[PDB]
């Protein structure tokens, strides 16, 4: 029980936890997004893990083979779970290699994140690396060189190009060296991740104003609690961090003893990715907190010196708590000085900054890198924690690319022709090549675009079609009495009651909500970098980036019905 | 123009302004700026001049605390001084001269009242913070080129292994 309960929980754990949650929850709002998760775990995530996990076990065998012998017209469900596969290893590996190069700016003692570059008269700082912080701007600029628009890209940027290469090589070299010597690394990597958050969170918990990070990440906001795009995110990260649809899980339950608990054993490992995500975005909020405090007091220090240097007020005497009240005494003092510059004078509260200090895809590592600059001795946790954040991508890397790989070594014809060392290598060098498209100046919005469209809608699509699979095609009656006969305790009424009706329903009407709203709204916008104003603005698709959004989702959900329609054809 | 300002004065041009943080810089013991202060203020200027002047022009001149003329004292602790010749009032020290002096000697002054280039604001000299020096040539470079190595190495030794077993 102890080692597949804990290769499941390896899997599960991994940077959907620790990197997407966190900024998923920012982006929607904090509890706002919260409340959905949760809410979306226990009709989601609980039953149709469970249920992946008896088909694993009632059929015993890989994930094509159990979909093809439940029926044939079927089998492309099997297929098109690999290639979602495909394309999360497609991009999955580029937030390793930022985590490398992190890792390897991270032995000097000025370390770049932590001061601003000189602005050149060498008596000031930069205004890109003022208006941003440093560690944004490293995170923007020194990291990825990010282009204003899509529209404008460059070259490879050979760093980030160097990073992801090394990545994909440490990548072949696990998969080369280890695939059952697992024994003593579940004893280390699945506590080392928890025990750099636990120190994270001791650090996270004493910074000034690390309740407001938590007050933000815990108020459930109604008015934006509406939002069907939140439910959609909330419904796809809990099947992008369960790793359903991806098919693995089938496999891994296909070498598990028919007299076992999934009942047990489905529940524990959902609470514990739950737990995890929780435990990580708790963390990540309280430094995000800290950040928006600090925003927010530098904003009313800087609006306090400037009314100081004008009004020849005393050094200490205008604080922010008699801000408002001496404006206004200034104000009645005399309005002809206080008019010129009325309009310089800016209004910075503590929500707005909440909303919009840090966002993006970086938010994990700008966070972390300014809780790590704000540390005692900076490079030993800055180690730790890419240290950390590494082995857990590499350990989700190394489930992604064996789920991958099975069904190509499976393959007789292929198996017959060249070495599995050489089926690997090749399969690297394909995913390597053609992921130096997210290490552009503009590549970070395709990997905007990948890591929001290429798996996370048709997760919902392929465990759609599984779940009508089993319930209505093969026969709830007939599953549930082959699995008591296998383990002697028939299904709870609770599971067949999620399995048949309630989890298809909610998948359904969360599809229609979100094909209504993107039909109402009918203008896909997407985020992008303004060095100008040093914040993130809004800005609409070009042509050509729809199609390949398109592309993505279409190829995957499209696999099963042509798959239909060629047996069909073949019948007749 | 028929008329007058009550700002424009004949040593406007040649005044630096300065002005002082005390409680931003020293928080809480932060002394009062009564007119000792003044005195000291204006006596470290006027050392200031003569440094400058023994320095750089190889001159002697006998400056003192009554030289440094000082106007438009007010409670945020920001005035305008100008100094002027050691007995000669007409003449006045252009200021150009004044602010190369105060750059020259601007540690002292700084740390005569214990501020530091940002409390002690002389509106005009712009201090410089200092290059920041750089490596060698790159840590992160010769980190990646050592990881690198030893995972190509890695690969090859196990590639090789495996090839070789069957
Ligand atoms: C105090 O400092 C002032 C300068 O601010 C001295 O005034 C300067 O005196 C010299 C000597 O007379 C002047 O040069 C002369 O200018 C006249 C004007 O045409 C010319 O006829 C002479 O041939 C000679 O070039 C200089 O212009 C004058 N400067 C100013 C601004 O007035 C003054 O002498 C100093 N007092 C003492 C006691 O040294
Ligand atoms: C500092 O550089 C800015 C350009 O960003 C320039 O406008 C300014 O005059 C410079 N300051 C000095 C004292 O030269
Ligand atoms: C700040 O608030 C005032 C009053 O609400 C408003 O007139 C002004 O446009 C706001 N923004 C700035 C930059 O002053
Ligand atoms: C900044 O530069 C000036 C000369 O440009 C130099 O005198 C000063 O000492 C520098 N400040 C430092 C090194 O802190
Ligand atoms: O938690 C993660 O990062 C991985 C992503 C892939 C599916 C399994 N979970």
């Amino acid at each position: 029980s102890l080692q597949f309960v804990f290769a499941c929980i390896s899997y599960a754990v991994g940077l959907g936890n620790v990197w997407r949650f966190p900024y998923l929850c920012q982006m929607y709002g904090g509890g706002s997004f919260l409340v959905p998760y949760i809410i979306m775990l226990i009709v989601e995530g609980m039953p149709l893990l469970y249920l992946e996990l008896a088909v694993g076990q009632r059929m015993r065998q890989g994930s094509i083979g159990a979909w093809r012998t439940i029926s044939p017209y079927l089998s492309g469900v099997g297929v098109a779970s690999v290639v979602v596969s495909f394309f999360l290893s497609m991009y999955y590996n580029v937030i390793n290699a930022w985590a490398f190069w992190y890792l390897f700016h991270s032995f000097q003692d000025p370390l770049p994140w932590s001061v601003c570059p000189l602005n050149g008269n060498h008596t000031g700082y930069d205004e890109e690396c003022e208006k941003a912080s440093s560690t944004q701007y490293f995170w923007y600029r020194k990291t990825l060189n990010i282009s204003p628009s899509l529209q404008e890209n460059g070259g490879v940027q050979w760093e980030p190009a160097l990073c992801l290469l090394l990545a994909w090589l440490v990548v072949y070299l696990c998969i080369l060296r280890g695939t059952e010597s697992t024994g003593k690394v579940v004893y280390f990597t699945a506590s080392l991740p928890y025990c750099v958050l636990i120190i994270y969170l001791i650090r996270g918990l004493t910074l000034h104003g690390a309740t407001n990070g938590l007050m933000y990440m815990f108020t459930p906001k109604i008015e934006q609690l509406a939002n069907p795009k939140a439910w959609i995110n909330a419904a796809t990260q809990i099947f992008f961090s369960l790793g359903l649809g991806f098919g693995s899980l089938i496999a891994f339950a296909s070498y598990n003893e028919p007299s076992n608990n999934c009942q047990k054993h489905a529940i524990i490992v959902s609470l514990i990715n739950s737990f995890t995500s929780i435990f990580a975005s708790i963390v990540t909020f309280s430094i995000y907190g800290f950040k928006a405090t600090f925003n927010y007091e530098n904003c009313l220090k800087k609006v306090s010196l400037l009314l100081t240097n004008t009004f020849d007020l005393e050094d200490g005497f205008l604080t922010a708590s008699n801000l408002e009240q001496v404006k206004g005494y200034l104000a009645s003092a005399y309005p002809s000085k206080y008019s010129e510059m009325f309009p310089q004078i800016k209004n910075c509260s503590l929500e707005s900054e909440l909303d919009t200090a840090v966002q993006g895809t970086g938010l994990a590592f700008i966070v972390y890198t300014e809780a790590i600059k704000n540390m005692e001795v900076s490079q030993l946790w800055s180690v730790l924690y890419f240290f950390m954040l590494l082995m857990l991508g590499i350990g989700s890397m190394l489930g992604n690319t064996a789920a991958i790989l099975t069904p190509l070594t499976d393959s007789k014809i292929i198996s017959s022709h060249l070495p599995k060392e050489a089926i690997s290598g090749l399969v690297c060098l394909v995913n390597c090549a053609i992921g130096m498209v997210f290490t552009m100046e503009a590549g970070n919005y395709w990997f905007d675009i990948f890591n929001d469209y290429a798996a996370t809608l048709s997760l919902l699509l392929i465990v759609l079609v599984e779940t009508i699979a089993v319930c209505y095609v093969y026969g709830l009656r007939r599953f549930e009495s082959d699995l008591k006969a296998m383990t002697g305790r028939a299904v709870s009424w609770y599971w067949k009651v999620m399995w048949a009706g309630v989890s298809p329903l909610l998948i359904v009407s969360l599809f229609v909500f979100y094909l209504s709203d993107y039909i109402l709204t009918g203008t896909l916008k997407y985020q992008a970098w303004d060095a100008s104003q040093g914040q993130l603005v809004t800005k609409d698709y070009p042509a050509y980036a729809l199609a390949v959004i398109g592309l993505l989702v279409a190829s995957s959900t499209m696999c099963i019905p042509l798959a239909a329609l060629g047996t069909f054809v073949q019948r007749r | 123009f028929v008329g007058w300002s009550t700002d424009w004065s004949p040593y406007a041009d040649q005044s630096i302004k300065v002005r002082i943080s005390l409680k931003s810089a020293l928080g809480d013991k932060a002394y009062e700026w009564n007119d000792n202060e003044m005195y000291l203020f204006r006596s470290s200027v006027a050392y200031a001049m003569r440094q400058y002047f023994l320095k750089v022009k190889n001159q002697m001149i006998l400056f003192g605390e009554e030289d440094v003329r000082v106007a438009n004292l007010k409670p945020r602790i920001s005035f305008n001084f100008f100094v002027t010749a050691p007995k000669n009032v007409s003449d006045i020290i252009p200021r150009t001269e004044v602010e190369k002096a105060i750059r020259m000697s601007r540690s002292r002054i700084n740390d005569a009242f214990r501020l530091n280039d940002n409390s002690l604001e002389f509106l005009g000299i712009q201090p410089t913070l200092g290059p920041p020096n750089q490596p060698p040539v790159s840590i992160w470079l010769i980190v990646f080129g050592v990881v690198m190595g030893v995972i190509v190495v890695g690969i090859v030794i196990l590639i090789f292994t495996g090839i070789r077993d069957r």
